[PDB]
């Protein structure tokens, strides 16, 4: 486990019908603990999650406690098949590149 | 001057192909004689796409991958079926990790 | 409960030493279920969380399953006390204004 | 032309105050005679800040709130202690939700 950080995660696109390339790729995923004070090499917490963690530290059961989620994404050049024609197009938000607590 | 430090691939895109993968590398001067070669910017992996019909096989796309993903460690091109656009056509794709490895494959039984 | 949506949440700034105004304010928080397909009035899912949910629907235990988190924030004009001088300054990321699944 | 549809507050900021809340409303023409009034853009809530010393009380800030938060439903200004900058000074703040309600308070025992 550990603090909130970026972890490798393979995603399979052979399930997707039209995708030719890639077939599997590294999409990654954010995972870890959102401690207070923070101990992670991610950018500093936003004020909102800071106030959430400080409410929780004073004994407040948050309905949705802070979560380790991606804060930045990168695209991928997907080669897919539309009708019977091959299309190489950029698809955004395919890879998680940065993590944070929110 | 010196040997290429980056991966070089066969580059080809049939007229029926929409879009391009040329942004994934830099086209080399091949002596202005076919086929083109491309030096990859973001990976050490070449890819190849073939359209397999009744009795023939047409190359559709050849070029660079945008990243090193599982399957790229292959030294040679071993295509596997990826699409069935029509009952008489099957699209096979291969990825490999050596120079010009996407040129062709051994055989598709 | 329900789907991923924005819920009211009061935050107390009287715990913070220097803050004069506000003392309590609506910071809100994102809470709900990240179903697949989505059924919420939030913007459409990003491709990354879509692929996560489709992995999970095929029977894959995600180490960090999709989370309902804020995707947009708004600031607040805080009146605080630095040294013995009063300062009115804008502080960003004080209010969650939009939700999403990541 | 017609009565104001938005909340109006007393506006004042002592010289020692850094920053301003004037961006939270629009200053009205008060006859160029003291004190200023401000019509709020984002709330129906006025606020007041007082510095309470040994025997006297100085108004430090008066103006608009940036949103309607708990405590704004008060019809009049009832200040409560918020800061202790020095052993001889206490900063009291009040918020209320009627026109010019931040002008002054009844008493602070
Ligand atoms: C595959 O080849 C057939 C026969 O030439 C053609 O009709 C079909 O459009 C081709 N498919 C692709 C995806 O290029
Ligand atoms: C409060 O008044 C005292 C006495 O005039 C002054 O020294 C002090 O700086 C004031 N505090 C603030 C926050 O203005």
């Amino acid at each position: 486990d550990g603090p909130c950080a970026l972890r490798e995660l393979s995603v399979d696109l052979r399930a997707e019908r039209s995708v030719l390339i890639p077939e599997t790729y590294q999409a990654n995923n954010c995972q870890g603990v959102c401690g207070w004070p923070q101990s992670d090499r991610n950018p500093r917490y936003g004020n909102h999650v800071v106030l959430l963690l400080k409410m929780q530290a004073r004994g407040a059961a948050l309905a949705r406690p802070p979560c380790c989620v991606p804060t930045a994404y990168a695209g991928k050049l997907l080669i897919s098949l539309s009708e019977e024609r091959i299309s190489a197009h950029h698809v955004p938000n395919m890879v998680a590149t940065e993590c944070g607590c929110r | 001057h010196m040997p290429p430090n980056r991966r070089t691939c066969v580059f080809f895109e049939a007229p029926g192909v929409r879009g391009s993968t040329k942004t994934l590398g830099e086209l080399l001067d091949t002596g202005t004689e076919l086929p083109r070669a491309i030096r990859c910017l973001y990976s050490r992996c070449c890819f190849g796409i073939w359209n397999l019909t009744q009795d023939r096989a047409q190359v559709e796309m050849q070029g660079c991958r945008d990243s090193d993903e599982p399957g790229c460690e292959s030294l040679h091109c071993d295509p596997s079926p990826r699409a069935h656009p029509s009952p008489g056509s099957t699209l096979f794709t291969c990825s490999c990790g050596t120079d010009f490895c996407n040129a062709n494959y051994s055989h598709l039984p």
